[PDB]
This record gives structure tokens, sequence and C-alpha cells, in this order.
């Protein structure tokens, strides 16, 4: 047995015309989300993005769509993101290090976005009914037999 | 652009 299913990771970037009180040049948001047509809340409970150190209050957790967070900033950095799923088993959780860019003036703003896809050996039927209400597909090897004699 | 580290 083997469920196959797919996620999105992705950010979007947009230059200030006049900084912040802070002194922030860029807005930005960064989601995590599933294909066109699925609801990844059936199999994911929350999502955790990992911000950096600046921020306040950094570990920002989402139990429900939609999986995102939106800040402004002054520059981009490498973002820890933990896609938790609705599993007692192991894997409870995947972890994703995203890439959170911010655009340079002069350049179009960001719209970045990743596909991700997940296997998973054996889940229990209760989590796989979830995978496959949100664009999974289960695979389970069979006896073969051969169409020719020999 | 600059970046932030950990």
């Amino acid at each position: 047995c083997t469920v196959q299913v797919r996620l999105e990771l992705g950010h979007r970037a947009q230059l200030r015309k006049k900084p912040t009180t802070e002194g922030f040049t860029h807005d930005w948001m960064v989601f995590v989300r599933g294909p066109e047509q699925c609801d990844i809340q059936h199999f994911v409970e929350k999502v955790v993005f990992w911000l950096h150190d600046s921020f306040p209050k950094p570990r920002r957790v989402c139990k429900e769509p939609p999986y995102k967070v939106e800040e402004s900033g002054y520059a981009g950095f490498i973002m820890p993101i933990e896609v938790h799923f609705k599993n007692k088993e192991e894997p409870r959780k995947v972890c994703f290090t995203y890439d959170l860019f911010l655009n340079l003036e002069g350049n179009p703003p960001v719209n970045h976005l990743r596909c991700e896809k997940l296997t998973f050996n054996n889940p229990t039927t209760e989590f796989r009914y979830k995978l496959l209400r949100a664009g999974g597909v289960m695979v389970m090897p069979e006896g073969a037999h051969h169409h020719h004699h020999h | 652009a600059a970046r932030k580290s950990a």
C-alpha cells in the first residue's frame, strides 16, 4: 500500500513605495495550500510557519485554512515550515525549508510557487481516507499473471 | 538584497 498526495508552498512579495515606520520595505505573504480543488484540511491538522527571530511571536500557527502568514519586513530569510497531519502514527508532520526572498527595485513583485509530493507507505486506513479525499491516489501491489504461454 | 540568518 502506497498513498501519494501533493502540497503547494508559495509566497508573494511587494516593494513598498514608502517604507513603514519601522523601516520595512516589503509586504509579503507566505502560504501552504493544496492543488486546485484540493482541501488539505482533510489531512492537514495545522501548519507552523517559523518566522525569523526578529518578528514578534515568530512561531505562527494556522489550525485551519487559509494556512498563511502576512507580514512586513526589510530582508528575506529561510523559513522552516511544518505541516502537521491528522495522523496518530508517524509520520505526524513534514518539515520544509522555504526561501522567503524579496524583489529588488525594478523587478516585478514576487509570486513564487512550489509543488511538493508526499509519499506514505502503508498509512492507517483512517489517514489514507483523508489523503484520498484531497487528491491522493492509493497504489496496492497484486499478483501478476502473464498473458502468453511459453 | 540583504538577508537574515538564524
